[PDB]
């Protein structure tokens, strides 16, 4: 899925 | 009129999280020390922007109630604010007091960094307008938090949940504007007006970066996620 690094940093 | 004990707690909390950013002195010392090529300045920019997004996610996560938001809305808020937050932090760095002549050289070095001519002028127009407001460190911290918690971002499913988190920050900022500048009752409105000027930078950011006078425009996988690049 798109924004996988952002989602990772957020979680 | 004055801040309540809860508002004082909120302000100090926001300030501590905000202060975990790379020091303005670090950035300006590097630019002022020696002139770099457009190739070297493009790479300095991408490294600065990658570190900034990383610290911004950490600051965002600490904003009261941010963790209670829908995960898709959390991503929408971060992606919608990252560029504006970078320009606001650049405006803060630009307006920090330096020895006589240093800010003139800093401006001249940024004008000749490789950035296209058409993007230079509105950037310094925004930086100098931010400077006239003579904002305190607390005002930049709260305004960054207000920028991140904007309920009017594209793709937000639950705007009211975002509104509820932004409202107490706007209330603290309003009280601070009346305390720091009691002679200027327009100060709070001026700050909010500066946020509308901030939004203009989103529309042309990708073009601004691709117009940089370099042969190849290499970005980090994280910058590709936050910016409309590669
Ligand atoms: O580092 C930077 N910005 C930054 C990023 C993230 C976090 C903090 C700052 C860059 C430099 C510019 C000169 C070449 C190297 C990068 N930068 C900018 C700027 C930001 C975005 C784009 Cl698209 C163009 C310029 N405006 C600045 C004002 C300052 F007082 C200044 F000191 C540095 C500034």
């Amino acid at each position: 899925k798109d924004h996988q690094l952002l989602r990772y940093l957020l979680d | 009129m004055e801040l309540t004990p809860d508002q004082q707690t909120l302000l100090h909390f926001i300030m501590d999280s905000y202060n975990k950013q790379r020091m303005p002195q670090e950035i300006t010392n590097k630019i002022l020390k020696e002139a770099f090529s457009a190739e070297e300045n493009f790479l300095i920019l991408t490294e600065m922007a990658t570190n900034h997004v990383q610290v911004l996610v950490e600051f965002t996560k600490k904003l009261p109630g941010f963790q209670t938001l829908d995960h898709e809305d959390q991503i929408a808020l971060l992606k919608g604010s990252a560029v504006e937050a970078m320009f606001l932090r650049s405006a803060e760095i630009f307006n920090k007091k330096l020895p006589s002549g240093h800010s003139d050289l800093l401006e001249a070095r940024i004008r000749n960094s490789g950035i296209s001519d058409e993007y230079i002028t509105p950037m310094f127009s925004f930086y100098k307008s931010i400077g006239e407001l003579k904002m305190t460190q607390e005002e930049y911290a709260l305004l960054t938090a207000i920028v991140i918690l904007s309920p009017d971002r594209q793709y937000i499913k639950d705007r009211e949940a975002v509104e509820k988190l932004q409202e107490p920050l706007l209330d603290v900022l309003q009280k601070l504007c009346k305390i720091h500048q009691p002679e200027n009752p327009q100060h709070f409105a001026c700050l909010l007006g500066r946020l509308t000027e901030l939004r203009t930078f989103n529309h042309h950011h990708a073009e601004m970066l691709m117009s940089w006078r370099v042969n190849d425009h290499k970005f980090t996988p994280l910058l590709c996620e936050i910016w409309d690049v590669q």
